[PDB]
């Protein structure tokens, strides 16, 4: 039996640490809400 | 508590307390993604937020309201992932999205790889609106995990 717990504001941050790439994928999506790749 | 916000979603029926997730808290109706609740019912404090809406596909669910997150990225500018970690402090990490390209058109993504149990937080634009649920994507050749902004419709 599940329960939530705030955890903080839901702001941008200024200087934010930078990450991440930017990769465009052919995607499909299944009937039961699941990703999968093409190729 | 109703206040808008960024929330993690908990159990107690396994070893300790575990995070099985987070979602979002805006307008009064609770936002977190299908697989983290699978519909059930949830506890604040000593309410209960019973389900609203939801659908398996777009593995998304409201509580005590409909969806109320409007908000899309832009195509163009970096966004920040909001993450809230098991056992962690809520943590902004700014990325430019890629793109799932579908059959059914193109959604953003984001390559940031967290822990289970970070599934539902939220990914921001500039202005600080919700954009879409972190934590139903794929695996790539790398290895790596890659999430689609999954954003419902109002």
């Amino acid at each position: 039996d599940m329960y939530i717990e705030r955890a903080g504001d839901i702001t941008w941050e200024k200087d934010a640490e930078v990450t991440g790439n930017s990769p465009r994928l052919d995607v499909a999506l299944d009937e039961s809400g699941d990703f999968s790749l093409v190729e | 508590e109703t206040t808008d916000g960024v929330y993690r979603v908990m159990t107690r029926r396994l070893l300790g307390s575990t995070q099985v997730g987070v979602g979002v808290m805006q307008e009064g109706v609770f936002h977190t993604m299908w697989h983290v609740t699978k519909g059930a019912a949830l506890r604040s404090g000593e309410g209960r937020l019973d389900p609203y809406w939801g659908d398996v596909k777009q593995d998304l669910v409201s509580y005590c309201g409909p969806w109320k997150l409007d908000a899309a990225w832009d195509g163009l500018s970096e966004v920040q992932l909001l993450a809230v970690p098991p056992g962690e402090r809520a943590k902004n990490i700014q990325t430019l999205p890629g793109i799932f390209k579908t059959k059914d058109g193109d959604i953003g993504a984001v390559a940031l790889d967290y822990p289970a149990g970070t599934s539902g937080s939220p990914i921001l634009d500039k202005c600080g609106r919700v954009i879409g649920l972190y934590g139903n994507g794929v695996v790539i050749k790398n290895g790596s995990y890659v999430s689609a902004i999954t954003q419902g419709k109002r």
